[PDB]
């Protein structure tokens, strides 16, 4: 019964910079015997399953690059990263093995870029669908930072509510931005009962709110 | 050359039982004990339980032991898992997990996951449509385009284009839940508005619960 705690739960960071999380644990990790310190830290990058950077608390695992350094002995560790890449995005977790495994709540890393405005499409209901009496709109809002992005639907000047669901992306691995996916559905009788249709976005790298629209 | 192999996607139905495996190939089994990691959506790790090939010994996480059993197979170095009375809290992402008994458990090479998803429901494939690429699908010479794959249960389904030939660009989203209950997503890519003329764009997708399989063409 070890409670493995780390902070931040969270933070953000520029390339270059260098980063430090700790993962303080109720219970000491160190024996006596050993004088080796019983703590893993794992990577876990966005829909990948967890790579082990550290044991033994200071030991980097085979081809983990030399900006992880573990750190740390008895009941207080710190993982730091000097040159943090774009590529370091992530979930790390501290995980403690002097008795049964527990994990700590993870640190999330997110990554600081400048304000990147993002590209806006739009797209019809295919045949193929409103073939079956659905018909499902889409707002496809690529590559912008922060996350932080409005998008409202309007039909025929008449702004909906209710009738949308967005879907964002993790951060990009190279750009470090975000994609966002804004589908409208209603029925093909709703379809056809209209003209325009848009999709206005507001966002931080747009001075003047970005319409995209198409006509049925 | 160390892999480890998991089973796929499982629909099991509130109360049954289900039994996910593990083949791991590319080191000597039985001097590496085995571990199962569950991980809820958004949420963090949590062990479960492991075991070593050498007898099946286990050792289990004590909130686990009621829910998880597991066994083992040298034979086939392949380890299994087995989750009984399923409610909804069992619904999650379980790795394999290998470690060495001889040191702890620091767990040096995972599985690659396993979605469990515990419904009432049956499964259903998704009705993949094509996203179109137009004129106001452009900015600055360059066109986006898609496949939505709209109405499965559960998840998840997996998308690829070109079989795996292409990965420029490619924005894959996480599913959303409508309002009728079944998944959603899209899966775009940004592409020039030359290529299209004289360029092929196919959307893989597999959802496998329902073994479900389509190669929609996505055309302007």
């Amino acid at each position: 019964d070890i409670v493995m705690s780390q902070s931040p739960s969270s933070l953000a960071v520029s390339v270059g910079e260098k980063v430090t999380m700790s993962c303080k644990s109720s219970q000491s990790l160190l024996y006596s015997s050993n004088q080796k310190n019983y703590l893993a830290w794992y990577q876990q990058k966005p829909g990948q399953s967890p790579k082990l950077l550290i044991y033994w608390a200071s030991t980097r695992e085979s081809g983990v690059p030399d900006r992880f350094t573990g750190s740390g002995s008895g009941t207080d560790f710190t993982l730091t990263i000097s040159s943090v890449k774009a590529e370091d995005l992530a979930v790390y977790y501290c995980q403690q093995y002097y008795s049964y495994p527990t994990f700590g709540a993870g640190t999330k890393l997110e990554l600081k870029r400048t304000v990147a405005a993002p590209s806006v499409f739009i797209f019809p209901p295919s045949d193929e669908q409103l073939k079956s009496g659905t018909a499902s709109v889409v707002c496809l809002l690529n590559n912008f930072y922060p996350r932080e992005a409005k998008v409202q639907w309007k039909v025929d000047n008449a702004l909906q509510s209710g009738n949308s669901q967005e879907s964002v992306t993790e951060q990009d691995s190279k750009d470090s931005t975000y994609s966002l996916s804004s589908t409208l559905t209603l029925s093909k009788a709703d379809y056809e009962k209209h003209k325009v249709y848009a999709c206005e976005v507001t966002h931080q790298g747009l001075s003047s709110p970005v319409t995209k629209s198409f006509n049925r | 050359e160390v892999q480890l192999q998991q089973s796929g996607p499982e629909l099991v139905k509130p109360g049954a039982s289900v039994k996910i495996s593990c083949k791991a190939s590319g080191y000597t089994f039985t001097d590496y004990y085995m571990n199962w990691v569950k991980q809820s959506h958004g949420k963090s790790l949590e062990w479960i339980g492991g075991i070593n090939p050498n007898n099946g010994g286990t050792s289990y996480n004590q909130k686990f032991k009621g829910k998880a059993t597991l066994t083992v197979d040298k034979s086939s170095s392949t380890a299994y898992m087995e989750l009984r009375s399923l409610t909804s809290e069992d619904s999650a992402v379980y790795y394999c997990a290998r470690n060495d008994g001889y040191r702890g458990y620091a767990m040096d090479y995972w599985g690659q996951g396993t979605s469990v998803t515990v419904s009432s429901a049956s499964t259903k494939g998704p009705s993949v449509f094509p996203l179109a690429p137009s004129s106001k699908s452009t900015s600055g010479g360059t066109a986006a385009l898609g496949c939505l794959v709209k109405d499965y249960f559960p998840e998840p389904v997996t998308v690829s284009w070109n079989s795996g030939a292409l990965t420029s660009g490619v924005h894959t989203f996480p599913a959303v839940l409508q309002s009728s209950g079944l998944y959603s997503l899209s899966s775009v890519v940004t592409v020039p508005s030359s290529s299209l003329g004289t360029q092929t764009y196919i959307c893989n997708v597999n959802h496998k619960p329902s073994n479900t399989k389509v190669d929609k063409k996505v055309e302007p």
